[PDB]
């Protein structure tokens, strides 16, 4: 069983912990409790093999260079509800490429809170546009609350690490 | 801007970082407040300090970072261990005082998964003695939980190899017993998956696993280390297990259950030397002495857990 070091990055309140906890524990985290640094472990099956995922759930309110050095795959999460969180991701993408010293880094752009259509600020096509800008990066809109595209975030990173 | 923090681990190797608002003077109770746990989830667990060869439950008033600092001295007081090789970490684990009657009514998914992870850890390490049938049932539940539904295409043949078995049976059974259980394990696994009466909700399956662990004699035990002399008094290193049911001795090397005594059926006496305690077993006229510098801790816990029992 191969181990996969995944890192969930993004600004405060976007749902990094909620996505990670839904994926790992099958629980929706309702209360907002700002993360300092949490790590989770989860065995899953991807492409006919058992994989042990070690998922680092990072602080969004604000060790980062180390996370990027060690990490094999990165989920860059914003909330479709908050423009600033979408804006903040460009610098994180650039930081990862710098630390890795390559464009060839497993990555996925995640527009979370897609159950909140009434509060949407960042259009889906703006998310798609950013992903294309990023060398045709993987992109999903997700909901930790509705269990929409939650597993798919982490499975896609595993597949990317495997190529 | 600046703050101090500590990682609180669980038995699966996961951790949560918690803010230390009073530095190394922060207490266990304060750290428990700092977790992501409801007043629901919190009462079942507390902070333990654990290295490779000693794990101790801390009191709510202890300052865990000071226990980490003082670990060499603690090891010298309570054991004869190599201090250099013991580097302790702080863990969230089941409170040894948690009554089984309370645990049996727990419905909270997070509490269940935390208890489940810890129980699985104990099972795989060999600290749960049980008949083959029980271990097979536990293994089948682990397959459902970890791998999902049985599929003939995936599981019927060439699936339960020695690597796979390591994750679902005790390490003590891997070489001589487990290889002969594969068909029995696969049968129960298939039966779980195809039985619509069996809920496949994760927390339901995890609770079923716990339900099968609750009658195991050493369930929820705090373990201490010691020695007994055979009744040419050859030394046998032992684990002393103390839980809400009573006292349990395991052979340290084999994890074999040497004796299991329920509260009300035995008495104890702290040795006047304080390097041991004596046990007197009833309807038996049989007695034994366990040598350990944790004797004081063992007797205090026995008193507390016996005292809890109605
Ligand atoms: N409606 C909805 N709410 C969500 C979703 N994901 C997270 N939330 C909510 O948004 C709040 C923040 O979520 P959380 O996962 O704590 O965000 P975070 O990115 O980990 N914040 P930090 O960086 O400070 O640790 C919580 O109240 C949570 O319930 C979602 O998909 N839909
Ligand atoms: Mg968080």
């Amino acid at each position: 069983m191969r181990e996969y070091k995944l890192v969930v990055l993004g600004s405060g309140g976007v749902g990094k912990s909620a996505l990670t906890v839904q994926f790992v524990q099958g629980i929706f985290v309702e209360k907002y409790d700002p993360t300092i640094e949490d790590s989770y472990r989860k065995q899953v099956e991807v492409d006919a093999q058992q994989c042990m995922l070690e998922i680092l759930d990072t602080a969004g309110t604000e060790m980062r260079d180390l996370y990027m050095k060690n990490g094999q795959g990165f989920a860059l999460v914003y909330s479709i509800t908050a423009q600033s969180t979408f804006n903040d991701l460009q610098d994180l993408r650039e930081q990862i490429l710098r630390v890795k010293d390559t464009d060839d880094v497993p990555m996925i752009l995640v527009g979370n809170k897609c159950d909140l259509e009434d509060e949407r600020v960042v259009g889906k096509e703006q998310g798609q546009n950013l992903a294309r800008q990023w060398n045709n990066c993987a992109f999903l809109e997700s909901s930790a609350k509705s269990k929409i595209n939650v597993n798919e975030i982490f499975y896609d990173l595993v597949r990317q690490i495997n190529r | 801007k600046p703050y101090e923090k500590v990682r609180i681990y669980r038995m699966d190797g996961s951790y949560r970082s918690v803010e230390l608002k009073h530095g190394n003077n922060t207490t266990v109770q304060q750290i428990m407040e700092g977790m992501r746990l409801s007043q629901e989830t919190q009462q079942y667990f507390t902070i333990w300090i654990c290295s490779e060869n000693l794990s101790l439950q801390l009191k709510p008033y202890h300052k865990p970072l000071q226990h980490v600092r003082d670990w060499p001295e603690i090891l010298a007081e309570l054991t004869n261990l190599d201090p250099q090789r013991e580097t302790p970490q702080l863990f969230l684990r089941r409170d040894v005082r948690l009554p089984l009657e309370v645990e049996k009514q727990i419905e909270d998914p997070l509490a269940i998964l935390i208890l489940f992870d810890e129980a699985r850890y104990n099972l795989l390490k060999g600290f749960y003695t049980a008949p083959d049938a029980k271990l097979i049932t536990l293994a089948s539940l682990l397959l459902q939980i970890v791998y999902g539904n049985y599929e003939s295409k995936k599981h019927k043949q060439g699936f339960l190899n020695e690597e796979n078995l390591k994750s679902i049976v005790p390490v003590t059974k891997l070489k001589s017993k487990a290889p002969h259980w594969t068909n029995r394990i696969l049968h129960e696994y298939k039966n779980l998956s195809t039985s619509e009466g069996v809920s496949k909700e994760m927390h339901h399956l995890q609770r079923m696993f716990l339900q099968n662990c609750w009658e195991i004699p050493t369930y929820g035990a705090a373990f201490f280390t010691g020695q007994i002399f055979t009744k040419n008094h050859k030394v046998i290193p032992v684990y002393v297990g103390v839980n809400i049911k009573g006292l349990h001795l395991l052979n340290m090397e084999t994890k074999a259950l040497l004796i299991s005594l329920k509260y009300g059926c035995f008495m104890w006496q702290l040795g006047d030397t304080d390097t041991c305690f004596q046990i007197h077993s009833m309807e038996n006229k049989m007695s034994f002495i366990v040598h350990t510098k944790q004797a004081g801790l063992v007797v205090k816990l026995l008193m507390k857990l016996n005292g809890q029992l109605m």
